[PDB]
Protein backbone atom coordinates (compact mmCIF):
# COMPACT_ATOMS: atom_id res chain seq x y z
CA UNK A 1 0.00 0.00 0.00
CA UNK A 2 1.56 3.27 -1.13
CA UNK A 3 0.14 5.15 1.86
CA UNK A 4 -2.33 4.50 4.65
CA UNK A 5 -0.18 3.77 7.67
CA UNK A 6 0.32 6.05 10.64
CA UNK A 7 1.01 9.66 9.60
CA UNK A 8 0.69 8.83 5.91
CA UNK A 9 3.53 6.31 5.91
CA UNK A 10 3.72 3.29 3.64
CA UNK A 11 2.75 -0.23 4.69
CA UNK A 12 3.91 -3.66 3.57
CA UNK A 13 2.67 -7.21 4.16
CA UNK A 14 4.83 -10.34 4.37
CA UNK A 15 4.02 -13.95 5.33
CA UNK A 16 5.05 -15.41 8.66
CA UNK A 17 5.59 -13.74 12.02
CA UNK A 18 8.30 -11.05 12.04
CA UNK A 19 7.40 -9.35 15.32
CA UNK A 20 10.83 -10.17 16.80
CA UNK A 21 13.18 -10.75 13.85
CA UNK A 22 16.09 -8.53 12.80
CA UNK A 23 15.95 -7.31 9.22
CA UNK A 24 16.82 -4.47 6.87
CA UNK A 25 14.43 -2.84 4.39
CA UNK A 26 14.87 -0.87 1.20
CA UNK A 27 14.75 -0.85 -2.58
CA UNK A 28 16.77 -2.84 -5.13
CA UNK A 29 18.99 -1.50 -7.91
CA UNK A 30 20.66 -3.17 -10.89
CA UNK A 31 24.27 -3.28 -12.08
CA UNK A 32 25.15 -3.58 -15.77
CA UNK A 33 28.56 -4.03 -17.40
CA UNK A 34 28.89 -4.46 -21.16
CA UNK A 35 32.13 -5.89 -22.54
CA UNK A 36 33.61 -4.38 -25.68
CA UNK A 37 34.55 -5.95 -29.00
CA UNK A 38 37.54 -8.27 -28.48
CA UNK A 39 40.38 -7.64 -30.91
CA UNK A 40 44.09 -8.32 -31.35
CA UNK A 41 46.90 -5.84 -30.76
CA UNK A 42 50.45 -6.07 -32.07
CA UNK A 43 53.47 -3.77 -32.19
CA UNK A 44 54.05 -1.89 -35.47
CA UNK A 45 57.61 -1.19 -36.65
CA UNK A 46 57.49 2.43 -35.50
CA UNK A 47 56.74 1.53 -31.89
CA UNK A 48 53.54 1.67 -29.88
CA UNK A 49 50.45 -0.45 -30.47
CA UNK A 50 47.97 -1.12 -33.25
CA UNK A 51 44.75 -3.13 -33.45
CA UNK B 1 57.95 -15.72 -53.15
CA UNK B 2 56.37 -15.01 -49.76
CA UNK B 3 52.81 -13.71 -50.16
CA UNK B 4 52.87 -11.35 -47.18
CA UNK B 5 51.04 -8.28 -45.93
CA UNK B 6 51.22 -5.25 -43.64
CA UNK B 7 48.70 -2.69 -42.43
CA UNK B 8 48.33 1.09 -42.20
CA UNK B 9 47.73 1.91 -38.51
CA UNK B 10 46.40 5.48 -38.72
CA UNK B 11 45.08 7.89 -41.35
CA UNK B 12 45.43 11.06 -39.28
CA UNK B 13 48.70 12.49 -40.60
CA UNK B 14 47.63 14.76 -43.45
CA UNK B 15 49.32 15.76 -46.69
CA UNK B 16 53.02 15.89 -47.56
CA UNK B 17 55.04 17.17 -50.52
CA UNK B 18 58.12 14.98 -49.99
CA UNK B 19 59.10 12.31 -52.52
CA UNK B 20 57.38 9.00 -51.90
CA UNK B 21 60.64 7.31 -50.87
CA UNK B 22 61.24 9.52 -47.80
CA UNK B 23 57.77 9.89 -46.28
CA UNK B 24 56.23 7.97 -43.45
CA UNK B 25 53.91 5.51 -45.19
CA UNK B 26 51.13 6.89 -42.98
CA UNK B 27 51.23 10.30 -44.68
CA UNK B 28 48.75 10.83 -47.52
CA UNK B 29 49.03 12.61 -50.87
CA UNK B 30 45.91 14.77 -51.32
CA UNK B 31 43.35 15.60 -48.63
CA UNK B 32 40.20 17.65 -49.28
CA UNK B 33 37.18 18.26 -47.03
CA UNK B 34 38.33 15.79 -44.38
CA UNK B 35 38.49 16.37 -40.62
CA UNK B 36 41.15 13.99 -39.27
CA UNK B 37 40.68 13.60 -35.52
CA UNK B 38 42.22 11.20 -32.99
CA UNK B 39 38.86 10.39 -31.39
CA UNK B 40 37.18 8.89 -34.47
CA UNK B 41 39.78 8.80 -37.26
CA UNK B 42 39.01 10.14 -40.73
CA UNK B 43 35.57 11.60 -41.40
CA UNK B 44 33.75 13.95 -43.73
CA UNK B 45 33.96 17.59 -42.73
CA UNK B 46 31.17 19.19 -40.68
CA UNK B 47 28.47 21.04 -42.64
CA UNK B 48 28.24 24.82 -42.93
CA UNK B 49 24.98 26.41 -41.81
CA UNK B 50 23.28 29.71 -42.65
CA UNK B 51 22.20 32.53 -40.35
Amino acid sequence: TLTGGASGNGTMTVPGDLSSAKFFVGEIYNMTYEFSTPYLKETPPGGGLAV
Amino acid sequence: MPLISSSIPNLINGVSQQPAALRLASQAEEVINCMPSPVEGLKKRPPMQHI
